[PDB]
């Protein structure tokens, strides 16, 4: 049966913390109620304490664990609790529960478990270092977490812990905490943290959550401490990591529920006491007031004091508790009337005329705060009101018991601990803007009031009065006294719960709902008693497992989000879909229905007036009301406002608002009833100002994310940016911000000037050092740009950023956080989006960023990039974008024409010998395989043939292979790839096809030169890559064996784009040349994927109009579907962390019943995604699911295991692909994944080219890299990405595919611009042209200028060039625009080859080859390596200086050095034979440098150095002839 | 009173179907002192083709009293125009730019003006209106001799409710014998201070009485507070507050189409740059900025406006006085100088006298730029919209301009040959930029003493701020003497978030 909802507003409680669900009460042991005028007096006596039991002694931290003690000096006797609990606390990882008495010592029940759980990380040689442990601390209030912070700091500072306080943004300290151990915070802190996702990236190492003071549950606040439970226990299930619960509650009922909802065992790991162990036990006295007006209770209140003041006038202490304000200094002067008017009598509150130290309490006369009438007398007015030091100064003496009566408010309870004898404590009830008016006070509250009458040392019994209602202290007396059952609010926040993990993805479905709504304590509470949560008991007996109310609640908030678009789905799938908006509401803690409002009301032309009026309107302060009382005032509050808010009117919006504005002008609003409504609205304006601004910019409104940034920075520093802007910065005086402020003198003419006439502009060259000091720190980004033409709507533009203020590290602290914005023609709206997040390495550096942004139809004079900072005041750098000379590149001929024509059988060439290694492989070739046949085999042309990859490009290249077999057998071939992966597995391939089948014999080009050179003329097919096929054969004249190949192919001819491309790029352009200059026709066969370019390609590789053929990728074998899947942190740490879900939940969703590769940026990410992935499916309990076969299948596969990481991970059938496995493991997990026996692969990014198993489903995730050469992120390679992406299909089965890119925001777009549009190649001639000039020029093919002229005339930047001469920064397109970069461009590159000492340079025109020239041509290195060989290379040197200058070398340097290296590289330099000066371990040369070392040295390294090592070797030994030479 | 504007009339079909026939509107306006009515009523041939009704008689209301503000001398160009129909406000609020400093707003106090039809006269004329067309009539024509208008406005609203409440009851009172006429040049029935004081005593009891019966009261123990509400009715920042409007302004264009010259040169713009002046500039601060554009290939007749350069200066509200020395910009280095561009508040088909004056002292202060082919844009705020026109200045206003050195309103030697027509074209197929100012932005509207003509600063190829932004407005925004330690006082910064 359908769910049916329920009308969510009443089954719930009503003003939390007041709520007295009990029917009754329970008198205490010797209650006496006495029945006055005016008001009804109970009192109760102080409890009986429960007597030690027999057998029992207390614990010193002598008997305790020996790591331990350290840090609990002074402490020699503890408190009998905590002693009773520690053997539990130091021995148990159990969730305890404790109920006890403010002051029982709990505190330090807690503080063991956090010492001990310390202790579970410890070394003999090394100390607490805390890299293995973490905790949660939450305490209840902001005062109490601070100073147990500032406590725990030094007594935990004994191991070198260090325990933190939770107050720091998202981004701007994370590495800090990441610095940090144990973690003490608030629920809302945790609740926050957890929205923004702070938990997940410290998580699998916090092992401990400790609760304090847990009671606000039956308060309001209850649903962040059930949210925090509820998450926990079902993270805890779902993760099989186990964590301790430690909660410490007051006594009252229903703990034992609360630890069944903390996963609390109440045998081993209950702790339950009453107010029996009290500290000092308590005796009470509610005088409840059953008058009937007000106008008598507030004067009643002050004689009722009155008399409790003169009752402990005698040798006692009162502390009074005042509830305003000013009420502390205005429950003074009361007592000071009463004991004036009662002719010399109420005072004299000492044992003399000259003792107790009167003069003292004189002599302190003067304080800043009211001390000068009240400190003369015993009784004095103390808060934070009236000063910082003021507080010190009156405790201080009330300590010395020179104040027996002191006035505060709850501040104090919250303030440090500091004991009274006695508590009188008025009013009982406080102001909330919450609920909008006056509301009793909060449970906590009264508790922390009443935990303080009564000292250890010098007090024995302690006592209090409170005046509350004779009503109301019903609840209070079942309050004093274990009476109040703690109850929960979760069905409130419900909503918020479910917006916030459905944002979070622990619940998808409704039946994951259920499973986390279960999870609340409010379930527990439902299960024992739904009687006061909402069902009669013949339906709850009827729905008894909670299964149906489980299927009510839920369906409330889900429809409710749904229609205020934080959830999106029908009743038809029960799958949540949580958008932008939602989003953006439930990260920056706003209301669901005023980000509905605020959703309905955002539009393009919000004006201030407009914004800070939605701002106002937020449904957050429904309860804000707009009283006369103050409306007068409010006249002027609304006059003292820049900006008009004059479309609203005199009602609780413009009250807001005016409060804004006065706020943000620091005006001052005398009501304190507007004060409050100030104090709340400001404190929710952060984030709801934050809200809209991130919904705002990523709704593309540039101008309301500019009003937005405005208001952000003015809501942030409480102020205007048309202030002064050292107003952020709490150095220079408000005199001096105002004296820079008084004249006409812009701040952007104040860098330019001396630090004399910094301060001439008001004439003070006193300030001139520190104005100009502040000058210096005043924050600035500057950017330089190029913009790159790819496509004709489509640009680049590459960005790079220097910080041009050095940072002051306790102003700038961990990191700068800003928006860098690509912003169209007129700047109204944002076209991309770069958050910069720069940590305090990359300060005063370029910040190089790459991101492409479109143009469109009316091409724009200029466009903008705007980078300025998140929280700053008046500090921002705009970038113009000019593109009035902007000429994109010619829009390219739409694609040819996808014909049918019958599907060609094997057969069809009438050679059976040839049919046999095709036939049995696939029945029909592909449409475009078809469709080449005619063309590729018949004729003896030259081919261009675009088709994605998987669309049978070995098919195109070896038709015309048989074909040139054909022709004549002994005819020679040579085919080039430049991925070495590519061509080994294209070798691999053709070796079968070729040596048994036609016998032609295969040879793939290596290293060896001779050994190549001999490989050649033995084999009539030979495979090779770039390098090995240039160097050689650059100067073939000679070697017979290359004039005669009748037939060359090259596979992945599209790669141009790329850097070392100019290797096949030449290599192409001389096998043209020799094919003209050795007299026959010599066929080419270039196959590649779709490009826009390719009739270009075609026209420079000799092909016609008709002879060209050139595909989409989306005509295709199996036609795939790609998708773009986002998370929008910029964190790279908190994307890769956040991405694991999707790669999981798509391996369920897309191809469930089909394999799944997942590539991974990283080769240790692949176990790591794979034990993710596993951890994942494992609670989802069909566990097991990417293995198809049974158990001991595996074993004779598994028995060859080396990482215990790759036999579990295939076990539960992930396995990974990677280097540092074997190559028979690698062949093993191919042949599992291949066979289907494994149905998912984890695969590092990079082997991508290598993938020799084909798949169904791809999810590329993470497509960023953290190169440590900029150690810094960086996209994924196009042209691989697009193979990843074809590596998802299997002919034989599928009849489409499935890819998923995982990718940020900003990573994403990149990708909806070039994944399903094809991509042209592009000509970085002008870039590399000078070591193939100078290998050719030595060669004699190239004999002067001209003939470097003549060389241009023949390589692809000759193509490109008048296609898109804004790629090479071209100013023309005509005739003599490109004949002079030619001309320009061959004698700037012959220019520096002859500096370089390669070349001779005669008449301006003639050059030839020297000693240097000659070395580099016949060595195979690069003409910057062969130049600082000969430069440094001098006589004196010796081996060690050789080696740093070979290291040194170009082709060095492409090696990286990846994440948090720099310290491997380093101890391993501390002992490394050789030493150098001031190197830096992310520089590639020292990096070689010790690869040297150690490989000298004999020593075994890891596998990631290993592997470079050896590619230092393999490639050194050119370098080390060229330098003897 | 927009309550008439709107009519129909049902009627039984053969069908079945109450067919409906529109009928005559009218829009009212009042003033009481003046005792003037004036009704703008349209005939049933408004709502012919015109699918929306009730929101069209509104707009049509809006609209009217917009082009009676255009037209209306501007000595009675009234504050606040206050609405009894809620609607008004809105589109009243959108066309009434064009009396920007007259605000609207709407009346919680409501007004029998629309039933003041129930007097045969007026409601007779306007369903026997035969065209367009706004009528005034006298109301309380004859009081103002020995009354007050005060009094006139209180006893016109109570007889007004009166008449819409029984009308015969009224009609008893207003004809209560044979001889006493009324004025037929005049509204009401001529009366003698006792007979009308009489007839105030008749029509309030009318009101006390009929809203008695009708609610069951004993209106006789009501007080005079519930008497006189039942009877009389129910019982710079100018500037910052409506320039923000500018958007909407934008997408209501006219260009000015008249007899083709048909030699010289046509400028064709694209509206973006237009629409964002015009959201730079506001209602009544008028924005200058120097054109420029490129001819198009083998299209010397076309001169197309392609970029905007905005250099320091302030606009006031006739004239506009702009750097004497003039922009120099790599973006428009292949570029020429088209002329100049004011915004306007002020709405006239001539070309602004001391506008041509800075063009032709600018072309004689440059001759770079060419008298003939210099153009200056006015785009002037009408009713709810912006019209723009191009006018260029031949010799003739060459000379007037550049030897005229009193820039007065109508000066010894202003004529009506001076200035000349160029045909101008909105396009949508390209789209340019603007550039300002280096070292502060365009606007120093705020600061006057950072103003000069001759001052030396840079243009930078970026975008503007609207006029009141924060930068351009130093004076109020530091604007700030604060007591610093108020903030100890109330300590409880209670935070609990983040």
């Amino acid at each position: 049966a359908p769910r049916q909802v329920l009308d969510l507003e009443d089954l719930v409680f009503t003003q939390g913390s007041h709520f007295m669900a009990n029917k009754r009460c329970q008198l205490p042991d010797g209650s006496f109620r006495r029945q006055r005028k005016g008001y009804e007096e109970v009192h109760v006596p102080a409890l009986k304490p429960k007597p030690f039991g027999s057998e029992e002694q207390l614990l010193p931290v002598e008997k305790l664990p020996k790591y331990a003690q350290a840090g609990f000096e002074g402490f020699k006797t503890l408190n009998r609790i905590q002693s009773k609990l520690y053997r539990a606390a130091l021995e148990t990882d159990e969730n305890l529960l404790l109920c006890a008495p403010t002051g029982a010592g709990k505190t330090n029940v807690a503080l063991m478990c956090m010492l001990r759980e310390i202790g579970k990380h410890i070394n003999m040689d090394g100390t607490i270092n805390v890299d293995d442990f973490k905790i949660i601390y939450i305490a209840p209030m902001r005062s109490l977490v601070q100073e147990m912070v500032g406590s725990f700091g030094k007594r935990l500072a004994t191991y070198g812990i260090t325990v933190a306080e939770l107050t720091g943004d998202h981004q701007l300290c994370k590495e800090e905490i990441s610095a940090t151990q144990i973690i003490v915070c608030t629920p809302e802190k945790w609740d926050i943290i957890t929205r923004k996702g702070g938990e997940r990236t410290y998580t699998q190492l916090v092992r401990l959550i400790i609760l304090d003071e847990i009671h606000l549950l039956h308060d309001d606040r209850g649903p962040v401490l059930e949210a925090l439970v509820a998450r926990a226990i079902r993270n805890i299930e779902m993760t099989q990591e186990d964590v301790r619960l430690i909660g410490l509650s007051a006594t009252l009922p229903n703990y034992e529920d609360v630890a069944t909802f903390l996963r609390v065992d109440p045998a081993k790991g209950l702790f339950y006491f009453d107010n029996s162990f009290r500290p000092v036990p308590l005796e009470q006295t509610y005088v409840g007031i059953t008058e009937k007006k007000a106008i008598k209770r507030f004067q009643i209140m002050n004689e009722i004091v009155y008399e409790k003041i003169m009752e402990h006038a005698g040798k006692n202490q009162v502390l009074v508790f005042v509830h305003s304000r000013k009420e502390t200094g205005k429950t003074a002067r009361a007592i000071r009337d009463m004991c004036l008017e009662k002719d010399t009598l109420g005072l004299f509150l000492r044992e003399g005329s000259a003792s107790t130290e009167v003069l003292r309490t004189e002599a302190e006369q003067c304080k800043n705060l009211e001390l000068k009438d009240l400190l003369p007398y015993g009784f004095a007015i103390h808060h934070a009101g009236m000063t910082r030091v003021d507080r010190t100064l009156v405790e201080d003496l009330f300590a010395d018991k020179h104040i027996q009566v002191l006035v505060s408010t709850a501040t104090l309870a919250w303030g440090v601990n500091l004991p009274a004898h006695t508590v009188i404590i008025k009013g009982t009830q406080v102001y909330s803007p919450e609920k909008g008016r006056w509301t009793e006070l909060g449970a906590l509250d009264i508790l922390q009031m009443l935990g303080r009458a009564g000292r250890p040392q010098y007090d024995t019994k302690g006592e209090g009065i409170l005046i509350t209602s004779h009503g109301e202290l019903q609840y209070y007396l079942s309050l004093l006294n274990q009476q109040l059952p703690i109850e929960s609010q979760m069905v409130s926040k419900l909503p918020d719960m479910l917006n916030a993990e459905i944002v979070l993805g622990n619940v998808q479905n409704a039946k994951d709902a259920v499973n986390w709504l279960g999870y609340a304590y409010l379930y527990i509470r439902m299960l024992r008693s739904p009687t006061l949560y909402g069902i009669s008991h013949d339906d709850l007996k009827g729905d008894p497992l909670l299964d149906q109310r489980r299927l009510d609640l839920v369906h409330t908030a889900a429809l409710m989000l749904d229609k205020n678009n934080l959830v999106k789905y029908d009743k038809k799938t029960g799958n949540f879909q949580v958008t932008e908006l939602g989003r953006i509401a439930s990260h920056y803690y706003i209301t669901n229905d005023t980000v509905q409002t605020y959703n309905q009301l955002l539009k393009p032309t919000l004006s201030e007036i407009e914004l800070f009026r939605v701002f106002s309107l937020s449904s957050e302060f429904k309860n804000i009301t707009v009283r006369e009382e103050e409306k007068l005032e409010l006249q002027k509050l609304l006059e003292r406002v820049p900006i008009p808010v004059k479309e609203s009117i005199e009602e609780p919006s413009a009250k807001i608002n005016v409060l804004l504005q006065a706020f943000i002008s620091q005006l001052k609003l005398e009501g304190f009833a507007l004060m409050a409504d100030m104090v709340y609205v400001t404190q929710s304006a952060g984030r709801l100002m934050r809200a809209i601004f991130e919904i705002v910019l990523n709704r593309g409104w540039a101008q309301l994310t500019d009003k937005t940034l405005n208001l952000c920075k003015m809501i942030d520093k409480r102020m205007w940016q048309s202030m002064c802007p050292l107003r952020q910065f709490r150095k220079l005086p408000e005199e001096v911000v105002k004296k820079i402020e008084k004249k006409n003198f812009p701040f952007e003419r104040l860098y330019d000037l001396n630090h004399n006439e910094i301060g001439e502009l008001i004439r003070m060259p006193k300030m001139g050092k520190t104005i100009h000091k502040y000058v210096h720190l005043f924050p600035k980004l500057e950017l330089s740009v190029h913009l790159q033409p790819i496509t004709r709507s489509t640009l680049k533009v590459e960005l790079t950023i220097t910080p041009d203020f050095q940072w002051d590290e306790k102003v700038h602290g961990s990191s700068e956080a800003f928006w860098i914005l690509v912003e169209d023609v007129d700047s109204e709206v944002i076209l991309h989006h770069e958050y910069f997040l720069l940590k305090a390495k990359y300060a005063q550096d370029e910040h190089l960023i790459t991101f492409f942004v479109p143009v469109f139809e009316p091409l724009p004079p200029q466009y903008f990039i705007r980078v300025v900072s998140d929280r700053w005041l008046s500090c921002e750098t705009q970038l113009p974008v000019s593109f009035r000379h902007l000429i994109l590149p010619e829009k390219y001929p739409p694609p040819t024409e996808l014909l049918d024509l019958q599907p060609l059988p094997v057969s069809a060439l009438r050679n059976s010998a040839f049919e046999s290694l095709y036939q049995d492989k696939f029945p029909f070739f592909n449409p475009i395989q078809t469709q080449v046949f005619n063309t590729v085999y018949n004729s003896d042309d030259n081919v261009f043939v675009g088709a994605p990859t998987g669309s049978g490009k070995t098919i195109c290249a070896e038709f015309a292979i048989l074909r040139m077999l054909l022709q004549s057998s002994e005819g020679r071939c040579v085919y080039i790839t430049p991925m070495e992966a590519l061509a080994e597995q294209v070798y691999m391939d053709w070796y079968e096809k070729f040596q048994d089948r036609l016998n032609k014999k295969v040879v793939l080009l290596t290293g060896e030169t001779s050994t190549d050179l001999k490989l050649l003329g033995k084999g009539n097919i030979i495979i090779s890559t770039p390098e090995k096929w240039d160097i050689l054969s650059r100067r073939w004249k000679q070697r017979k064996n290359v004039q005669n190949i009748n037939l060359f192919v090259v596979d992945e001819v599209h790669l141009i784009g790329g850097e070392n491309g100019p290797v096949l790029e030449v290599i192409c352009s001389r096998m043209r040349y020799i094919s003209s200059q050795i007299e026959r026709p010599i066929r080419i066969v270039a196959l590649s994927s779709s490009l826009s370019n390719a009739k270009d390609v075609a026209h420079w590789l000799g092909c016609s109009a008709t002879s060209t053929f050139n595909f989409h990728p989306n005509v295709r074998p199996v036609p795939l579907e790609l998708h773009i899947q986002g998370f929008n942190i910029s964190h790279t740490q908190t994307r890769l962390l956040s991405m694991a879900k999707p790669v999981y939940h798509a391996i369920t969703k897309h191809s469930p019943k089909k394999p799944v590769i997942v590539f991974v940026p990283s080769r240790k990410q692949t176990r790591l995604t794979a034990i993710d992935i596993l951890t994942t499916c494992a609670a989802d309990i069909q566990r097991q699911r990417f293995l198809h076969c049974t158990e001991k299948d595996l074993i004779p596969y598994l028995e060859k295991l080396s990482d215990s990481t790759l036999k579990e991970t295939l076990l539960n059938g992930v396995g990974y692909l990677h280097e540092g496995l074997s190559p028979m493991e690698r062949r093993l997990v191919e042949q599992l994944f291949s066979s289907g026996a494994i149905q998912v692969v984890v695969a590092s990014r990079s082997l991508c080219w290598g993938m020799n198993v084909a798949a169904h489903l791809v999810i590329i995730m993470d497509t960023q890299y953290y190169n440590g050469k900029i150690h810094a992120y960086v996209d994924y390679p196009i042209y691989d990405v697009l193979q990843m992406v074809g590596h998802a299909n299997r002919p034989l089965q599928d009849d489409e595919g499935r890819c998923v890119i995982m990718c940020q925001g900003s990573k994403k777009d990149f990708f909806k611009k070039f994944l399903y549009e094809p991509l042209p190649v592009e000509s970085h001639l002008d870039h590399c042209m000078h070591d193939h000039f100078n290998a050719e020029i030595v060669t004699k093919t190239i004999e002067n200028k001209q003939d470097a002229v003549d060389y241009l005339t023949w390589t692809f930047l000759y193509r490109r060039m008048t296609q898109n001469p804004n790629y090479y920064n071209l100013q023309g397109i005509s005739h003599r625009h490109l004949s002079d970069h030619l001309s320009e461009l061959v004698e700037q590159t012959l220019s520096d080859l002859e500096q370089s000492k390669c070349i001779s340079i005669e008449d301006e025109m003639d050059v030839a080859p020297l000693n240097l020239g000659m070395i580099a041509a016949y060595y195979y290195i690069n003409y910057t390596t062969i130049e600082l060989f000969s430069m440094s290379l001098n006589a004196k040197t010796k081996v060690r200086g050789l080696i740093e200058i070979i290291s040194n070398a170009a082709e060095y340097e492409n090696i990286p050095i990846r994440h948090h290296e720099d310290n491997l590289l380093r101890q391993l330099a501390q002992k490394v034979p050789h030493k150098l000066n001031n190197p830096k371990f992310n520089d590639p040369h020292v990096k070689t440098n010790l690869l040297l070392q150690a490989h000298l040295s004999r020593m075994q390294l890891s596998a990631e150095l290993q592997s470079d090592t050896e590619e230092i070797l393999s490639k050194a030994i050119r370098l080390i002839q060229a330098c003897v030479d | 009173d927009d309550t008439n504007v709107y009519r129909v009339t049902i009627h039984k079909t053969f069908e079945g179907n109450l067919t409906t026939k529109p009928i005559n509107g009218a829009i009212f306006i009042f003033n009481p002192r003046t005792g003037q009515l004036f009704l703008k009523i349209i005939h049933t041939s408004v709502w012919a083709g015109q699918k929306r009704l009730g929101q069209l008689a509104k707009w049509k209301t809006a609209e009217e009293v917009a082009a009676l503000i255009r037209s209306l001398p501007v000595e009675e160009q009234p504050k606040q125009i206050i609405v009894t129909r809620k609607g008004m406000l809105d589109p009243l609020e959108v066309h009434l730019l064009d009396f920007p400093n007259i605000v609207i707003k709407g009346s919680e106090l409501q007004l029998p003006f629309q039933a003041c039809l129930k007097v045969e006269k007026f409601g007779d004329l306007i369903l026997k209106a035969t065209e367009p067309q706004m009528v005034l009539f006298n109301l309380y024509d004859d009081w103002l001799k020995t009354i007050s208008s005060y009094t006139a406005f209180s006893r016109l609203i109570l007889i007004l409710r009166a008449l819409h409440v029984n009308n015969d009851r009224a009609k008893v009172i207003l004809k209560p014998d044979k001889t006493t006429i009324t004025e037929p040049h005049h509204i009401w029935p001529t009366l003698t201070d006792e007979e009308w004081i009489k007839v105030e005593v008749q029509l309030k009891d009318l009101i006390l009485a009929d809203y008695g019966k009708k609610n069951n009261v004993n209106v006789a123990s009501l007080t005079q507070s519930e008497i006189r509400d039942i009877i009389l009715g129910m019982e710079w920042r100018v500037r910052a507050i409506s320039a923000a409007n500018l958007h909407l302004r934008t997408n209501h264009i006219y260009v000015s189409s008249d007899d083709i010259k048909e030699t010289g040169y046509t400028y064709i713009l694209p509206k973006n740059v237009l629409k964002k002046f015009i959201c730079i500039s506001d209602l009544r601060a008028q924005i200058a900025g120097y054109l420029y554009g490129v001819s198009p290939p083998d299209n010397p007749q076309v001169k197309e406006i392609r970029c905007i350069v905005m250099v320091p200066q302030w606009g006031t509200h006739q004239t506009v006085h702009l750097p004497g020395q003039l922009p120099q910009h790599e973006y428009l280095k292949e570029m020429e100088p088209l002329g100049w561009i004011h915004t306007q508040p002020n709405e006239s088909p001539q070309l602004s006298p001391q506008d041509v004056t800075t063009h032709a002292k600018i072309m004689a202060d440059n001759p770079s730029w060419d008298g003939e082919k210099t153009i200056i844009i006015t785009c002037s705020f009408t009713p709810g919209s912006c019209t723009l026109t191009a006018y260029k200045l031949t010799p003739s206003g060459y000379e007037w301009g550049r030897q005229n050195t009193d820039k007065g309103n109508n000066p010894k030697g202003y004529l009506p040959s001076h200035y000349e027509r160029v045909q101008m074209l909105l396009s949508d197929r390209f789209l340019g930029f603007f550039m300002v100012p280096a070292q502060s932005s365009w606007n120093y509207n705020f600061m006057g003493v950072r103003h000069d003509p001759n001052m030396k600063y840079e243009l930078q190829l970026a975008n503007p701020k609207e006029f009141y932004h924060e930068v351009h407005r130093p004076s109020h925004f530091l604007n700030f003497a604060l007591l610093q330690e108020g903030e100890v006082y109330s300590a409880d910064r209670e935070d609990l978030y983040a």
